[PDB]
C-alpha cells in the first residue's frame, strides 16, 4: 500500500511548510472563544490563512503530477523494442495519460482530506481527556477496521479491470481513427462503432459492480460508527447510576465523544479510496520497476570510424516466436567503397538483416561487430548517428520539413547543408514548389505527401549525417525514372562513395548490375555469393531471377 | 449548455429517485437533533427504565433510515454518473466516424483521443464533489433560519440587503474561470499528442537515438500545462479570499443597526454568530453553482464535435442488380479543400471500358493517386463529373458502391485482427471457400501454412509481424475477395518479387472485370489495352 513514498518524499520539504500551519489552524478550532472590530480583525486572519495553507499545498501538488507524468513516460522508452508490440499503442496511452491523472486528482483530493481530519481527531481525543471511558473507546476502535481490510482486495481487483477495458476501448478507438481513408474506402464504420459498444459493454459491467460496493461501503461505516456511539453512550448512562462524575462532567464528554466519531468515520471512508489508488497504480508501477531485456547504452565514442561490418554466424529468432530461426548462417563483410546488394525472394529476412544492423534487436547465436567492436558497447546516440537507413516504409512526423529533414540532430546544422541534402536527393525539386519553402508544415503520417515525395524526404534525411554505414532497403520503390539516377549516382558517381558503406535491398534488377557484391538470401540462408559476372556464368537461383521474364 | 440534458433522458428513473433518498435522508436528519437532546437532558432528570430506551430506540432507528437513504442515494449517483460517461463516449465516436476526410487533417488523432480520454469526465464532473458536509449544512441552516425567524418584523432590512454586494465580480469570475477552463483542455490535447509521435513511430525513433528529443519535448509541453493549473489554483484561492474578506461589511451594517438602538445584549449579541455563519453557507451554494456551470460550459469543443456536420454530398437510393462498368470523366478539375486555390487536376477527361485494362503513367506528384481516390467517391470534385454507366456517383448506395468498386492503395494499412479478419474486412459475412479463393488468387496461401495457428494468426498493427510482400498479398486477397465489377490498383508491384510478378501478370484472365493499374516501370504496362500518359494533372 504505502509504495508512494518513494516517489513523494522529495517535496516533503514543502509539505513541511504545510503541515505545521495545518496545526496553527487546529489550535484555532480546540481555543475557547475568549472593540467594535473584534470580531473582525480575527475573522479575515482566519481567512488569510485559508489562503496559505492551499496556496501553498497545490503548488506542491502540481510538482508531483508533472515530474510524475515526465517519469513513466520515460519509463516506457527504456523498454526493448519488442515490448512496444506485445502492447498496443493505445494502452501505451492510456496508461500513460489517464491513469496518472486519476492517481494524481485522487492524491491530491485524499491527503488534504486526511491530513485536516487527523488533526482535528487527534485534538478532540485529547480535550476531553475521563481516562477510562477514553480508553474504552480507544479498544473498541481497532474492530472497525475488519471490513475495509477484506474490502480493499475487493477494490483493487474490480478496477483493475475498468483500467484495462478502458485502456482497450482506447485502443480500439486510435486504431479506428488512424487508418481513415482504409476505413472509407471499405465502408466499415459501422463495424467500428460496434467493436467500440462491444468494448464500452466491460465498463458499464463493472461499474454497476462498483456502485453497490460504494453503497455497502458507506452502509457499514454509518452502522460502524452508530453503534460505537450508541455503545459508548449506553455504557456512560449506566456508569451514571453508580455515580462516576457530574453532570457537567460527562455534558461535553459526550459531545467531544461524538465529536471524535465524526472525525474517526470520515478516515474510515477513505481507506477504500486509498485502496482504490493503489490499484489504480499497478500498471504504472510495473512499468517503473521492469527491468529492460536490452543491452543497455555504451560508452565508446571513436573520433576516426571506418565502415567495416562483420557477420559471423549470426542468427535470430523473433521472441513472438522463437520456436523456428529466422536467419541461420550469416556471414559477410562490408567495407568501405563498395556497393553489397542484398537480394532475395519475400519472406527471407532482408529487413531482418537492416534491423539487426541497426541495433534494434540481438543475435541469438551470432557475433557482429562494427570496426572489430559489438554493436552495444557503442554510445547509442554517436552509433545512430554513424549508421543510417531509410527502411521499407518511411515514416515522416508532424512538423517541418527542415526539421523532418534535420530530425534527431543536437548539433542542428544550418540551412546550407539541408539545402544541399535536399538538392543531392531530388527532394529540392519539388520543396522549392512549396508556397512557404522549407518551413511548411506537413501533418501526421505525411498525409499531404505522394509515397515518392516521402521517400525523397526519408533519404534526404538519411543523408544529412554523413554516415559511414547507409543502408537503402527498398528506396527506389516509389521513385520514378526521374529521380532513381540521382540514387545510382548517389551509389556509383558522387565522389563520397569511398567514405561510405552501403548495403542495398532492392528487387529493381537494374541497380544491382554495377554492385560489387551480390549476395542470394533465400530462407534465411546464403545461397550464392559472388560478382554480377560470376553469378551470371554459373546456373543458379540469381540467374533463373533474372532469366524469368 | 442544454444537450447534456437531453443525454440524461434514459437516466430518468434513476436520478429523480435517487432524490428520494435525498429527502428521505432529510425528513430522518430533521428529527435527529431534537430527540438525541431528549437522550442527554434525562442525564440530569435520570428515568432509566422507560424513557432512556425509548429515546436510545427512537434515535438508532433515525439513524438506520438516514444511512439507510444515503447509502443508496451515493450507489444511484455513481452509477448514473458513469453512465453518462459512456454515452457521451459512445455518441462522441459515432459522431467522429461520420465527418469527412478534410476534418481528419486539420486535426491530429491525439488531440481526438484526448477529447474522448480526458473532456467526458469533465463532462461527468458536475456531480457535487463533497455532499455529506452539504447534506449537514443544508438541515442546520433550515433549523438556524428557523431558530432566527423570531427577529422578523427588524428582518426586513436584512434579506434585501444581503443581495448585491461582491456579485459584479461573480460576472467577471466565471468568464476568467471558463476561458481558463478551456485552455488547460487545449494545452493537455496538444501534449497528448507528443506521446502519439513517438510510440506510434518508435521503430523510426530508435533507428536514429532520438529518446532524450521526445522525453525533452514532453516536459516542455507538460510545463504549459503545470503553469496553467497553478494559475486556475491561484485564482480561485485568492477569489475566495476576497469574497471572504467582503463578507464582514453587511456584518458590520447590521452590528451597527443593532447598536443603534442603545431587545437588548442577551438578544443580538447572541444572534450575529448564526446569520454570520449562514452566510458562508449561501456563498458555498452560489459558489457551486458557478462551478458547476463552469464545468458544464467547459466542453464547447466536443459540443461542436457533436453538432458539426460534413460537406459529404446527399446520400443515394441506387443500387440496381445489374452494373455495366464505363466509367466518364467529364472535364474533372480537382483541389484538395486543406490547400485550395493550386489545382491538381487540370480537365482530365478519358473513359473506362468493361472489359479492357487501362493504365496510367506519370511522374512523382502528377496526381495519379488523386484520380484513384477520387474514383472511389473520397472526395468531390470541383467541376466536370465522374460518371458511372449514365448516372453520377455521388447516387450509388454506399455499402453496394464500395463493395462494386474496390482499390488497392499505394501504402495497404493493417489492423490488428486475425489474418481472416483482414481478408474480410467489410463483409458483413462470408464463407470459408471464398476466402480460400481469395488466398489461392493472390498466392497468399505458401505462408498462410507457414505461420502458426493456420488462417487463425494474430496479426498485429499495420501488419507489423508480417513482411511488405505478404502485406500487399494479403491487400490484394481482400481487394479480391469481393469478386468486383472495378478494379483500381495502384503500385501493387511495390514489394512483390519477380516471380510473383510474373505469375500474377494478367489481372483480366476472367474477361468480365473493369480494372484500372497505375504503375512507374512502363515494361510491366506493355499488356495493357490502353495507356494514359499525364503530365502536371493534364493528360496527354
Ligand atoms: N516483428 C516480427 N515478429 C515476428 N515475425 C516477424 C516480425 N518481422 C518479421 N517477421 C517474420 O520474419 C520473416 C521475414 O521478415 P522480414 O520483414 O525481414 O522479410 P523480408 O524478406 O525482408 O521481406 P520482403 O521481401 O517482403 O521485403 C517472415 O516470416 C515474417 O513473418
Ligand atoms: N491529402 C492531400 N492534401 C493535400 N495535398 C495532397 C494530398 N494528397 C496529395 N496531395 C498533393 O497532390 C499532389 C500529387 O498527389 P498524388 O499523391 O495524387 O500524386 P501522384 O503523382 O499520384 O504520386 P506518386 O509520387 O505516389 O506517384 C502533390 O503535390 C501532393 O502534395
Ligand atoms: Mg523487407
Ligand atoms: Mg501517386
Amino acid at each position: 500500500v504505502r509504495r508512494l513514498l518513494g516517489c513523494l518524499g522529495s517535496e516533503t520539504r514543502r509539505l513541511s511548510l504545510f503541515l505545521v500551519l495545518v496545526v496553527l489552524s487546529s489550535l484555532g478550532e480546540m481555543a475557547i472563544p475568549f472593540n467594535l472590530t473584534l470580531m473582525s480583525i480575527l475573522t479575515i486572519a482566519s481567512a488569510v490563512l485559508e489562503f496559505v495553507g492551499d496556496g501553498i499545498y497545490n503548488n506542491t501538488m502540481g510538482h508531483v503530477h508533472s515530474h510524475l507524468q515526465g517519469e513513466v513516460f520515460g519509463a516506457v522508452l527504456r523498454q526493448e523494442t519488442e515490448f512496444f508490440q506485445q502492447n498496443q499503442t493505445g494502452n501505451i496511452m492510456s496508461r500513460v495519460t489517464e491513469d496518472t491523472s486519476t492517481l494524481s486528482d485522487s492524491l491530491s483530493e485524499n491527503l488534504s482530506l486526511f491530513l485536516w481530519y487527523l488533526v482535528r481527531g487527534l485534538c478532540l481525543l485529547g480535550i476531553m481527556l475521563s481516562v477510562s471511558l477514553t480508553m474504552v473507546t480507544l479498544i473498541t476502535l481497532p474492530l472497525l477496521f475488519l471490513l475495509p481490510k477484506k474490502v480493499g482486495k475487493w477494490y483493487q481487483l474490480l478496477e483493475v479491470q475498468v483500467r484495462e477495458s478502458l485502456a482497450k476501448s482506447s485502443q480500439v478507438a486510435i486504431e479506428a481513427l488512424s487508418a481513415m481513408p482504409t476505413v472509407r474506402s471499405f465502408a466499415n464504420e459501422e463495424g467500428e462503432a460496434q467493436k467500440f459498444r462491444e468494448k464500452l459493454q466491460e465498463i458499464k459491467t463493472l461499474n454497476q459492480k462498483e456502485a453497490v460496493a460504494y453503497a455497502v461501503n458507506s452502509w457499514t461505516t454509518s452502522i460502524s460508527g452508530m453503534l460505537l456511539k450508541v455503545g459508548i453512550l449506553y455504557i456512560g448512562g449506566q456508569l451514571v447510576t453508580s455515580g462516576a462524575v457530574s453532570s457537567g462532567n460527562l455534558v461535553t464528554f459526550v459531545l467531544y465523544q461524538m465529536q471524535f466519531t465524526q472525525a474517526v468515520e470520515v478516515l474510515l471512508s477513505i481507506y477504500p479510496r486509498v485502496q482504490k489508488a493503489v490499484g489504480s497504480s499497478e500498471k504504472i508501477f510495473e512499468y517503473l520497476d521492469r527491468t529492460p531485456r536490452c543491452p543497455p547504452s555504451g560508452l565508446l565514442t571513436p573520433l576516426h570510424l571506418e565502415g567495416l561490418v562483420q557477420f559471423q554466424d549470426v542468427s535470430f529468432a523473433y521472441p513472438n516466436r522463437p520456436d523456428v530461426l529466422v536467419l541461420q548462417g550469416l556471414t559477410f563483410t562490408l567495407r568501405p567503397g563498395e556497393v553489397t546488394a542484398l537480394v532475395g525472394p519475400n519472406g527471407s529476412g532482408k529487413s531482418t538483416v537492416a534491423a539487426l544492423l541497426q541495433n534494434l534487436y540481438q543475435p541469438t547465436g551470432g557475433q557482429l561487430l562494427l570496426d572489430g567492436k559489438p554493436l552495444p558497447q557503442y554510445e547509442h546516440r554517436y552509433l545512430h548517428r554513424q549508421v543510417a537507413a531509410v527502411g521499407q516504409e518511411p515514416q515522416v512526423f508532424g512538423r517541418s520539413l527542415q526539421e523532418n529533414i534535420a530530425y534527431g540532430l543536437t548539433q542542428k546544422p544550418t540551412m546550407e547543408e539541408i539545402t544541399a541534402a535536399a538538392v543531392k536527393s531530388g527532394a529540392h525539386s519539388f520543396i522549392s514548389g512549396l508556397p512557404q519553402g522549407y518551413d511548411t508544415e506537413v501533418d501526421e503520417a505525411g498525409s499531404q505527401l505522394s509515397g515518392g515525395q516521402r521517400q525523397a524526404v526519408a533519404l534526404a534525411r538519411a543523408l544529412i549525417r554523413k554516415p559511414c554505414v547507409l543502408i537503402l532497403d527498398d528506396a527506389t520503390s516509389a521513385l520514378d525514372a526521374n529521380s532513381q539516377l540521382q540514387v545510382e549516382q548517389l551509389l556509383y558517381e558522387s565522389p563520397e562513395r569511398y567514405s561510405r558503406s552501403v548495403l542495398l535491398i532492392t528487387q529493381h534488377l537494374s541497380l544491382v548490375e554495377q554492385a560489387d557484391h551480390i549476395l542470394f538470401l533465400e530462407g534465411g540462408a546464403i545461397r550464392e555469393g559472388g560478382t554480377h559476372q560470376q553469378l551470371m556464368e554459373k546456373k543458379g537461383c540469381y540467374w533463373a531471377m533474372v532469366q524469368a521474364p | 449548455m442544454w444537450r447534456l440534458l437531453k443525454l440524461s433522458r434514459p437516466d430518468l428513473p434513476l436520478l429523480v429517485a435517487a432524490f428520494f433518498f435525498l429527502v428521505l435522508a432529510v425528513l430522518g436528519e430533521t428529527l435527529i437533533p431534537h430527540y438525541s437532546g431528549r437522550v442527554i437532558d434525562i442525564l440530569g432528570g435520570d428515568f432509566d427504565p422507560h424513557a432512556f430506551a425509548s429515546a436510545i430506540f427512537f434515535m438508532c432507528l433515525f439513524s438506520f433510515g438516514s444511512s439507510l437513504s444515503a447509502g443508496c442515494r451515493g450507489g444511484c449517483f455513481t452509477y448514473t454518473m458513469s453512465r453518462i460517461n459512456l454515452r457521451i463516449r459512445e455518441q462522441l465516436f459515432s459522431s467522429l466516424l461520420r465527418q469527412d476526410l478534410g476534418f481528419f487533417q486539420e486535426t491530429k488523432t491525439g488531440e481526438l483521443n484526448s477529447r474522448l480520454s480526458s473532456d467526458t469526465t469533465l463532462m461527468s464532473n458536475w456531480l457535487p464533489l463533497n455532499a455529506n458536509v452539504l447534506l449537514r449544512s443544508l438541515v442546520k441552516v433550515v433549523g438556524l433560519y428557523g431558530f432566527m425567524l423570531s427577529i422578523s418584523p427588524r428582518l426586513t432590512l436584512l434579506s434585501l440587503l444581503h443581495m448585491p454586494f461582491t456579485i459584479a465580480a461573480e460576472k467577471v469570475y466565471n468568464t476568467r474561470h471558463q476561458e481558463v477552463l478551456r485552455e488547460i483542455q487545449d494545452a493537455v490535447a496538444r501534449a497528448g499528442q507528443v506521446v502519439r509521435e513517438a510510440v506510434g513511430g518508435l521503430q523510426t525513433v530508435r533507428s536514429f537515438g532520438a529518446e532524450e528529443h521526445e522525453v525533452c519535448r514532453y516536459k516542455e509541453a507538460l510545463e504549459q500545462c503545470r503553469q496553467l493549473y497553478w494559475r486556475r489554483d491561484l485564482e480561485r484561492a485568492l477569489y475566495l479570499l476576497v469574497r471572504r474578506v467582503l463578507h464582514l461589511g453587511v456584518q458590520m451594517l447590521m452590528l451597527s443597526c443593532g447598536l443603534q438602538q442603545m431587545l437588548t445584549q442577551g438578544s443580538l449579541l447572541s444572534f450575529m454568530i448564526y446569520q454570520e455563519s449562514v452566510g458562508s453557507y449561501v456563498q458555498t451554494l452560489v459558489y457551486i453553482y458557478g462551478d458547476m456551470l463552469s464545468n458544464v460550459g467547459a466542453a464547447e469543443k466536443v459540443f461542436s464535435y457533436m453538432d458539426r456536420q460534413p460537406n459529404l454530398p446527399s446520400p443515394g437510393t441506387l443500387a440496381p442488380t445489374t452494373l455495366q462498368g464505363v466509367v466518364k470523366f467529364q472535364d474533372v478539375s480537382f483541389a484538395y479543400p486543406n490547400r485550395p486555390d493550386r489545382p491538381v487536376l487540370k480537365g482530365l477527361t478519358f473513359t473506362l471500358r468493361p472489359g479492357e485494362v487501362t493504365a496510367l503513367v506519370g511522374p512523382n506528384g502528377s496526381g495519379k493517386s488523386t484520380v484513384a481516390a477520387l474514383l472511389q467517391n473520397l472526395y468531390q470534385p470541383t467541376g466536370g463529373q465522374v460518371l458511372l454507366d449514365e448516372k453520377p456517383i455521388s447516387q450509388y448506395e454506399h455499402c453496394y458502391l464500395h463493395s462494386q468498386v474496390v482499390s488497392v492503395g499505394q501504402e495497404p494499412v493493417l489492423f490488428s485482427g486475425s489474418v481472416r479478419n483482414n481478408i474480410a474486412y467489410g463483409l458483413q459475412s462470408c464463407e470459408d471457400d471464398k476466402v480460400m479463393a481469395a488466398a489461392q488468387a493472390a498466392h497468399a496461401d505458401d505462408f498462410i501454412q507457414e505461420m502458426e495457428h493456420g488462417i487463425y494468426t494474430d496479426v498485429g498493427e499495420k501488419g507489423s509481424q508480417l513482411a511488405a510482400g505478404q502485406k500487399q498479398r494479403l491487400a490484394i486477397a481482400r481487394a479480391l475477395v469481393r469478386d468486383p465489377r472495378v478494379l483500381i490498383l495502384d503500385q501493387a508491384t511495390s514489394a512483390l518479387d519477380v516471380q510473383c510478378e510474373q505469375a500474377l501478370q494478367d489481372w483480366n484472365s476472367r474477361g468480365d472485370r473493369t480494372v484500372l493499374v497505375i504503375a512507374h516501370r512502363l515494361q510491366t504496362v506493355q499488356r495493357a489495352h490502353q495507356i494514359l500518359v499525364l503530365q502536371e494533372g493534364k493528360l496527354q
